[PDB]
């Protein structure tokens, strides 16, 4: 359910980013040596935590820290409150980056399209 | 769970329904009394009495066994001997 | 259940049993009673007016076109009541209507118990048995001279003797053994 | 007024 | 036994049936089974229910014993 | 009304009405109750399927093919929407997720041995 | 209109011959009364009849099960539209699951004797 | 005896003191239950984050170069 | 073997030299022991068959079977201790006689290391049976009956009388261990093509496929209780035995000479299982549910694979002691009843409240219920035949659809529905009927515990 | 399987102790006559449309929101929602008909909902409807990673659609009660003889496969 | 219609003997003849400690005792915990960035 989509299967989906191949265009593109992502578990700390491979994400370490909560303060289900918002805020810090990535894509197939079709395809 | 019907409470509530009926006296009403022939009712009115008598009692009376309920008796016990009541 | 049927059917008891079928299912899309009690004091008109008709092939004209517009104007999950048959107890409890010809092989010891139970029923029996004779002969001294014939039986007609085969609508099962 | 509950011959 | 209610207590006046009642009328018409189905209007289930009576059904307490939770947790 | 002389085995059996015991009076004393069939009266050929229990013919209150038509209807438009659908999918603006290390090459239960090629996932 | 199908038959009610009916079909409708109420009042004598431990026999299904299972190649002629719609039906699918048995079987043993077959971690059969 | 709870005709059934108090108890507490976890938890509609409006993002910030 | 068999033999002389009064009770009594005997052939403690003597073995496959042929002649002599209770005292004792014969005849034939002793006693069992059938045959029709059970099994039985003489000839000797331990290899000549119909068919024939299987449903039909026992339970499976061991030699041929029978026998499992669907007759039904559960195991003794061969064997131990049980119980319901209707007599249960639980287990074992030896069976046939040809799964997914519909209206329109208005009264139940069932349910609830045993010489 | 167990044993409740009634057209006005019951069906109707902060609301709106969030088929996604509505729309068909309407059972009243075996199971299961999803959620193991983003409208769509079902069935109902009997079947026919998947594939199936035994395969 | 004066009195007489079959179906007084604990401490106990026994029994000496009977998914262990058999105390994790 979006308006995004609309734009995309209503009017022109040249400028519309394919919803696979988000990262289509070069990945350094506008970039001055990005930084890669940091991952701050070591992979072995997941192994160790048996968390679902799914669940191993850029938020991976502070989902183990509400895991740790939730053994401790055992018949207490109710306290791990905190590590919850915690983990969930660094997902939503997540999906906030998937979105500036698909947007970013989005926008800059619009440049391929200003671009190549009065600088690059007229004389 | 309810209590099991009576030969006369199977009879009262029958004379009751029949008293509700405006057309129906509620004064020369009797048990052996015919509806069609005494009372006064036309055919179109034996129909609904029994329906109110199937909607009073909860079952239906089958159009066979329902095109003589005429007294407003043999209701009473066609009623009663389709409910098995003994008294 | 319990009279038998008619051969044909009469002009009347057909417009009289829609009467019952229509307004019955009159109350399924017009559920609650207010509306009913209007509805159909609405559709007697309808058979009231055309009552005298007395122009036979015109009344079986309008019962024609009447059953016809009922098929159409029908509920289809109608209001029927909870043990009529397409009801939703129909034949519930005859998983327990035993058919009482099997209490005559009982053991010696289970009828010892509940005694004076088979102390009345040995009387019935002795009934059954006293008149079957009486009975199959007056069946058969009242059956009709040749021609139409139909399945009600005749009643006593004389003291002693009992209905002629009156063995299974009495000691019929209890409609609900509970 | 407890009724008597016809029932098959349970014996065998 | 069982008694019964008097059957003169049904009356159509102060109930739905009698709204119904009067436009019959106006068509001329008298339906005369209604006094049977005034014992449904007739007393105790008189009253109309409303669809968020039910849905509300004891929010007053439980609102207020909402509050009095809230006081102990402020008491500390 | 013999059935058909085409040598097929009915013989002399009545072709009685193709109705199912569904419709005969459910009020009337039937002498087997549950075939609602009489004694003597003429068994149908095929009273192993019109029972009370197999098959039902019975009127119903919408015509037969009204009921084909629609109802394959439905089943059609169903199936049918369902496809623009996948044509036209919802999906919010959201890029692909992004799993750590190589996709997890090696907990995917990968070869340790040989390396994937890297795939890397960059900030913003 | 209700159409009546094979299924989803007429109603007794919609059905033209209930409203017009002429004296004679009167005459017959009252006629079979007659046959049920003298085929009913046979087996209600014989049902209500103490003194009595025999089977009732309803022999109106004995004929029944003999015209069906007894009386059925006493009354076979061949003709056509019965041997040839009696040998589609023996050797049809018969010979139609042969060559969807064959092809499948002939498939999997190309495949297995090429060596594409993966057969893994089968150690049953 | 045979009634355990007089049976009534065309009247309001009489009802009991308990019938009447535990209908009321289940209630309220749902109510209060609901009411509880809104006051305490109250993201059940709002959410716990707010969604980041996508076309506010500075070009720069999504590497959108400038034409070359 | 011979304490399986010569107790048996003397049975003979009891049945004969006992008191009219006492005859019953010391059979039945001395057979169920004589079974206790049957039982030590099991105690196998290594993989080599037991070869008691030059003529007499004892391998996996026939150690099932001997148990269950011994089993049945108590039960078969209580079963039909009420009809043929109405003889002279000496057409008992013959009876008795004769089903004592056919396990004697069975146990040996089971218990055979020459193939042709295997025939000798094989078209042997033929005679006991067909006196069985006829003599006591209550319908009009059972010299008919008897005329088809002979005929069909004879036409195929001289043709695998020349096959086993031609092998004798062509590789030495007709001793299963030692065809089993020698090269015979067929050459898929034309002529061999024809040889292995030969062994085949006679074995094809009584194991009815479905082209000739007209014989079972119409011997079942008017053959007393008894006979249909012994016809479902260990006779059609004599026609399995044989193929199991006669297909050790004709090894090549068999790979491309099944596809005519398994096609008719799967096809033919769909229209025998269906038939049953709307069928007047209750023995009627149970035969056509006999031939398609016994398609599937002409279907697995073809197929040749180690599950299908051991999934026969479940099934057909199995099925042998089920069909049995619903034999047995529509014998119940037609002597009290007099008519073999499956529409009259309805509603049995509420007058006769166990025999309904007896009906019930029968059906379930019927149809595939999981915890049964009989799921267990049509799962590993179903497994290699779909290791035959994935398509396989469709026409053995159309029978079990059907299997389970015909087997609950045998429940459904028997034991269950209003109770039939008055017919002669329902006696209630004899406790022999009851036991003659509980007798063929509690050895199929102590199976199923231990499948391994009834598992074949495939694992 | 907590709130669905409640509202059947609660109309097992109503349909006892009225003479039997299995139809809804027959019962009313059970709210005044038996509120034990009433107040356990409403219980168990909100928690079926997701109220806030009951068990369904635990884990039916993440369901419903997992479907805004994910690629899938437009068609999909569109009917589970007004399946969602309509949810709601039935259950108010349960309340309105069933609880808050003028009686309309038959005359003579018994009913008795005082049985401890009537009132425990139902009480207690009733402590389960209110505080099950509470208790479930918290404790399972955090798992599926859910996406707590959203556009505000896809986060409150479950509860939206939900609430405006309930309104549009008071509407409809409220509206029958007129003396005004003007349904015309437009489309309650499919709904009402269950989409007529019934009336057709029951008779055909069972007629040309039993046609086929007895007159093709048995006797040809 | 209404019913013939001759079914209004087969109706009458049999109806009356249905009356006197039911009557007759009434059980007498002693028609039933008869042919000649803690609470819940009789049922907790009794009925589940005894056979808790017993599956303890099965479970602790033969299934415990047999190979690969009881197999339990390894336990959990986040940076930070002590193993109780090596003593060994998982590292900490890489201080991931706080108050992100
Ligand atoms: C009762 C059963 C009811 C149906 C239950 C399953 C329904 C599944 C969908 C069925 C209808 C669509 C099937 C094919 C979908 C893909 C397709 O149409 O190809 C072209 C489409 C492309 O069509 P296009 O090229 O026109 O797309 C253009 C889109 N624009 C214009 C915006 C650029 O390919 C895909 O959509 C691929 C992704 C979807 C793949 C879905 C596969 C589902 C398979 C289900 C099989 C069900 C079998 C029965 C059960
Ligand atoms: C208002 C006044 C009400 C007065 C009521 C008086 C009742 C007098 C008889 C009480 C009998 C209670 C039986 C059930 C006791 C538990 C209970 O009701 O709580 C609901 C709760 C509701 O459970 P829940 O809401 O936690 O549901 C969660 C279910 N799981 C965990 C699976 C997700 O049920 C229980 O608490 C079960 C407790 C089991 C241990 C105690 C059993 C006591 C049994 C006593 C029987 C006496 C006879
Ligand atoms: C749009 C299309 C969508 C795609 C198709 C979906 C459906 C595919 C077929 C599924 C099966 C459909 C028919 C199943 C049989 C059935 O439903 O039985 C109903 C029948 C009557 O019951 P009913 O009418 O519901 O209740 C009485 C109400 N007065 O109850 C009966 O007892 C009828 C007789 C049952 C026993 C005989 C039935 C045939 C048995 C063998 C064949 C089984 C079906 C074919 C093999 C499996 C195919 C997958
Ligand atoms: C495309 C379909 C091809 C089908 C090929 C097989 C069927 C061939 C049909 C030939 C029809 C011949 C005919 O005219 O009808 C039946 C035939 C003659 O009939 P008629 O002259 O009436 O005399 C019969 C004896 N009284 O009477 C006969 O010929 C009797 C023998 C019939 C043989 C053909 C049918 C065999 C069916 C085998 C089924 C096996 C299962
Ligand atoms: C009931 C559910 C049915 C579900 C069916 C599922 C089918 C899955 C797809 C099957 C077809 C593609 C298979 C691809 C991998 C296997 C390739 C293969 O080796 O199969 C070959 C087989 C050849 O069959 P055919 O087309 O007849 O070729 C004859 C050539 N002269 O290829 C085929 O067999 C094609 C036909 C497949 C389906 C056959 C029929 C299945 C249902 C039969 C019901 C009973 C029909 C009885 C017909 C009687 C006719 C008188
Ligand atoms: C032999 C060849 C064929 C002969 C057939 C006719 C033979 C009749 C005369 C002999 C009858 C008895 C001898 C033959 C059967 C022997 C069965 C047996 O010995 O059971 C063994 C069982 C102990 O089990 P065990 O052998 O150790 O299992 C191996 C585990 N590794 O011992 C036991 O524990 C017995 C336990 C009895 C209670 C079992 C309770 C569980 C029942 C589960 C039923 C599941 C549902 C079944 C559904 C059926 C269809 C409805
Ligand atoms: C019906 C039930 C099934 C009947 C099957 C009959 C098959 C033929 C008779 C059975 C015996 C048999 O097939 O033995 C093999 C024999 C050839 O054996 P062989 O000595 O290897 O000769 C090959 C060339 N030297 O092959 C033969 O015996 C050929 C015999 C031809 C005549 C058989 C009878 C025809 C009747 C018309
Ligand atoms: C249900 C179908 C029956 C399932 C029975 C499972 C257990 C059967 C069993 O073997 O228990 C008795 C066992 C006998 O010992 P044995 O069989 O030799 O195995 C020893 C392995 N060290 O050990 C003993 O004899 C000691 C006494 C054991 C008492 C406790 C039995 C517990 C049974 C647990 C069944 C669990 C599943 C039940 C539901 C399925
Ligand atoms: C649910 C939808 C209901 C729709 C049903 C349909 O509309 C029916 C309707 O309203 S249209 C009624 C008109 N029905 C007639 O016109 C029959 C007239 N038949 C006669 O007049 C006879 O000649 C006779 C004199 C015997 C009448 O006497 P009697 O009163 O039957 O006893």
């Amino acid at each position: 359910m979006g308006a995004h989509l609309t734009r995309r299967y209503l009017w022109d989906a040249s400028v519309e980013p394919d919803p696979e191949k988000i990262p289509s265009f070069p990945p350094d593109l506008g970039f001055p040596e990005r930084k890669e992502r940091v991952m701050v578990a070591t992979q072995q700390e997941m192994m160790d935590a048996q968390l679902t491979l799914q669940q191993r994400d850029y938020c991976a370490h502070y989902l183990i820290r509400l895991l740790k909560c939730k053994r401790d303060s055992f018949p207490n289900f109710l306290a791990c409150k905190h590590e919850q918002h915690d983990w969930d805020y660094c997902e939503h810090l997540d999906y906030v980056k998937r979105m500036k990535e698909f947007e970013r894509e989005r926008r800059l197939l619009q440049r391929k399209k200003r671009r190549a079709l009065k600088e690059a395809r007229v004389a | 769970d309810a209590p099991p019907l009576t030969l006369d409470g199977i009879k009262d509530r029958v004379l009751y329904v029949l008293k509700l009926y405006d057309k129906i006296d509620p004064e020369k009403l009797s048990v052996n009394s015919h509806f069609m022939k005494d009372l006064g009712l036309d055919s179109l009115d034996q129909v609904e009495i029994i329906m109110a008598m199937e909607d009073e009692f909860g079952f239906e009376i089958p159009d066979i066994d329902a095109e003589k309920l005429m007294c407003p008796q043999e209701i009473v016990d066609y009623i009663a001997d389709k409910k098995d009541v003994y008294e | 259940a319990f009279c038998a049927p008619p051969a044909y059917l009469t002009h009347q008891q057909k417009v009289l049993r829609l009467y019952k079928r229509a307004l019955r299912h009159l109350e399924s899309w017009c559920i609650h009673r207010d509306k009913y009690r209007y509805f159909a004091c609405l559709m007697r008109a309808r058979f009231e007016e055309h009552k005298n008709e007395k122009d036979m092939m015109r009344a079986t004209q309008l019962l024609r076109e009447a059953e016809e517009e009922f098929w159409q104007n029908q509920h289809p999950q109608p209001y029927i009541f909870p043990d009529s048959p397409g009801g939703t107890s129909f034949e519930r409890y005859e998983c327990y209507k035993v058919p009482e010809w099997c209490l005559d092989y009982w053991h010696p010891s289970e009828k010892a118990m509940y005694p004076d139970y088979f102390s009345k029923r040995e009387q019935w029996k002795k009934l059954r048995m006293e008149s079957w004779d009486r009975e199959v002969k007056q069946l058969q001294e009242e059956t009709s001279p040749d021609g139409i014939m139909t399945e009600a039986l005749p009643p006593a007609r004389r003291e002693g003797d009992l209905p002629p085969l009156w063995w299974h609508i009495v000691t019929r099962p209890r409609e609900r053994p509970t | 007024k407890r009724l008597f509950v016809v029932k098959p011959s349970l014996y065998y | 036994k069982m008694e019964l209610p008097d059957y003169r207590q049904w009356k159509i006046e102060g109930t739905p049936l009698e709204t119904v009642q009067k436009k019959l009328a106006a068509r001329g018409l008298r339906d005369p089974w209604a006094r049977n189905e005034a014992w449904r209007y007739m007393g105790g289930f008189a009253g109309n229910i409303t669809f968020p009576s039910v849905i509300l059904k004891g929010f007053k307490w439980g609102f207020a014993a909402f509050v009095v939770a809230l006081g102990a947790e402020y008491f500390l | 009304e013999p059935y058909p002389d085409d040598g097929m085995g009915y013989g002399d059996y009545p072709m009685l009405p193709n109705r199912s015991q569904h419709e005969r009076d459910p009020w009337y004393q039937w002498d087997h109750s549950e075939l609602r069939m009489n004694w003597g009266e003429p068994i149908h050929w095929d009273l192993d399927m019109y029972i009370r229990n197999r098959v039902d013919t019975s009127p119903t209150p919408v015509s037969w093919d009204v009921m084909c038509k629609h109802l394959f209807g439905f089943v059609a438009f169903m199936v049918f929407m369902f496809w623009v659908g996948h044509v036209f999918p919802s999906y919010q603006p959201v890029g692909p997720k992004q799993y750590p290390y190589n996709n997890l090459y090696l907990e995917r239960g990968g070869d340790p041995t040989k390396e994937p090629e890297p795939v890397v996932h960059y900030d913003i | 209109k209700y159409k009546p199908a094979p299924l989803a038959t007429l109603p007794s009610t919609l059905d033209p011959a209930e409203y017009d009916v002429s004296p004679e079909t009167r005459r017959a409708q009252v006629e079979r009364l007659s046959i049920r109420a003298r085929l009913k009042r046979e087996y209600l004598l014989q049902y209500n009849d103490p003194k009595r431990v025999s089977h009732i026999e309803d022999p109106a299904l004995i004929r029944w099960t003999y015209a069906r299972s007894a009386n059925i190649y006493p009354n076979f002629r061949p003709t056509p539209k019965n041997s040839l719609l009696g040998a589609v039906a023996g050797f049809g699918p018969l010979i139609f699951w042969y060559y969807v048995f064959k092809t499948d079987r002939d498939r999997k043993e190309r495949l297995i004797q090429e060596g594409k077959l993966d057969r893994k971690f089968n150690i049953s059969y | 005896g045979g009634v355990h709870i007089q049976p009534r005709y065309r009247e309001f059934p009489q009802l009991t003191r308990s019938q009447v108090i535990q209908g009321e108890f289940l209630s309220s507490l749902m109510w209060f239950w609901i009411l509880w976890r809104f006051w305490h938890d109250s993201d059940a509609v709002l959410g716990h984050f707010s969604y980041p409006d996508p076309s506010q993002w500075t070009d720069e910030e999504l590497g959108i170069p400038p034409d070359d | 073997m011979l304490k399986i068999i010569l107790p048996s033999l003397m049975l003979l002389p009891l049945t004969w030299l006992s008191s009219p009064k006492k005859t019953w009770t010391n059979v039945t009594s001395y057979s169920f022991l004589i079974s206790l005997t049957s039982l030590t052939l099991l105690w196998q403690t290594d993989e080599n068959y037991k070869n008691f003597s030059n003529m007499f073995s004892s391998d996996p496959l026939s150690t099932p079977l001997i148990i269950l042929t011994a089993w049945l002649l108590p039960l078969m002599l209580m079963a039909s201790q009420n009809h043929l209770k109405k003889d002279n005292n000496v057409l008992q004792k013959l009876y008795i006689s004769m089903l004592i014969s056919l396990q004697i005849l069975l146990i040996m034939t089971f218990s055979a290391t020459e193939l042709i002793m295997f025939y000798i006693l094989f078209e042997a069992t033929l005679i006991p049976t067909l006196i069985i059938i006829t003599r006591w045959g209550n319908q009009t029709e059972r010299l008919n009956a008897g005329i088809y059970f002979l005929f069909y099994t004879l036409i195929g039985s001289i043709p695998l009388l020349i096959a086993l003489i031609l092998i004798q000839n062509h590789v030495g000797t007709l001793n299963l261990m030692i065809l089993s331990f020698t090269t015979h290899t067929l050459d898929a000549s034309w002529s061999n093509n024809l040889l292995w119909l030969a062994c085949m068919m006679a074995f094809l024939i009584k194991m009815p496929l479905y082209g000739v299987h007209l014989w079972l449903p119409k011997a079942h039909v008017e053959a007393p209780i008894a006979g249909s026992m012994i016809l479902a339970a260990i006779l059609l499976k004599l026609g399995s035995y044989g193929m199991i061991r006669i297909s050790i030699i004709l090894d090549p041929l068999t790979k491309y000479m099944a596809y005519p029978f398994i096609l008719l026998s799967l096809w033919g499992m769909i229209m025998t299982s269906s038939i049953c669907l709307r069928q007047t007759d209750l023995k009627s039904l149970i035969a056509y549910s006999s031939v398609s559960h016994m398609a599937l195991v002409i279907a697995s003794i073809m197929i040749q694979t180690p599950w299908s061969f051991m999934g026969a064997t479940m099934l057909m131990i199995a099925h042998g002691l089920t069909s049995s049980l619903l034999f047995c119980l529509a014998n119940s319901n037609y002597e009290r009843i007099h008519s073999r209707t499956m529409i009259m007599a309805r509603g049995l249960q509420m007058v006769f409240p166990l025999m309904a639980t007896w009906w019930l287990m029968a059906s379930l074992a019927n149809l595939a219920l999981p915890p049964s030896i009989n799921l267990m069976g049509e799962l590993f046939i179903t497994m290699s035949l779909f290791s035959w040809s994935n398509f396989t799964i469709i026409l053995m997914g159309i029978n079990i659809i059907i299997t389970g519909m015909y087997s609950m209206y045998m429940i459904i329109t028997t034991q269950r529905g209003k109770l039939t208005n008055h017919m002669i009264n329902l006696q209630p139940s004899h406790t022999r009927e009851l036991t003659l069932m509980a007798l063929h349910m509690i050895p199929l609830i102590l199976l199923t515990t231990s499948p391994k045993l009834i598992t074949g010489l495939t694992m | 399987a907590f709130f669905k167990a409640m509202l059947f044993m609660c109309s097992g409740s109503i349909i006892h102790s009225l003479a039997d009634e299995q139809d809804i057209r027959k019962m009313g006005n059970i709210t005044k006559i038996m509120p034990f019951t009433s107040s356990c069906l409403v219980i168990g109707s909100l928690a079926l449309t997701g109220m806030p902060f009951l068990t369904g609301f635990y884990s039916k709106d993440l369901i419903i929101e997992a479907i805004n969030t994910c690629n899938t088929n437009a068609w999909a996604l569109l009917i589970t929602l007004i399946a969602t509505s309509m949810t709601a729309m039935y259950s108010m068909r349960i309340i309105y008909f069933v609880t808050m309407t003028k009686p309309r059972f038959p005359p003579l009243i018994s009913i008795n909902e005082n049985d401890p075996d009537l009132m425990n199971p139902i009480k207690r299961l009733a402590f389960g409807s209110i505080f099950a999803g509470f208790v479930i959620s918290y404790n399972i193991p955090p798992t599926s990673i859910p996406v707590l983003t959203m556009p505000w409208f896809l986060k409150t769509t479950a509860l939206i659609i939900s609430v405006l079902g309930f309104l549009i069935a008071l509407e409809l109902n409220n509206l029958t009660m007129k003396l005004s009997m003007n349904k015309a079947n437009p489309y309650s026919s499919f709904s009402t003889l269950l989409g007529f998947f019934p009336s057709i594939i029951h008779r055909i199936t069972p007629m040309k496969s039993l046609n086929l035994s007895l007159k093709t395969s048995l006797t040809l | 219609s209404g019913y013939t004066p001759d079914e209004k009195l087969r109706l009458q007489q049999l109806r009356e003997l249905r009356r006197r079959w039911l009557k007759d179906q009434e059980l007498s007084p002693r028609e039933p003849v008869l042919p000649p604990a803690y609470r819940s401490s009789l049922f907790a106990v009794s009925h589940v400690l005894i056979p808790m026994w017993f599956v303890h029994y099965y479970v602790k000496y033969h299934m415990a005792t047999k190979p690969y009977t009881i197999v339990s998914s390894k336990p959990r262990i986040f940076p930070g915990d002590t193993i109780l058999e090596t003593g060994e105390v998982i590292p900490p994790m890489r201080d991931f960035p706080d108050q992100h």
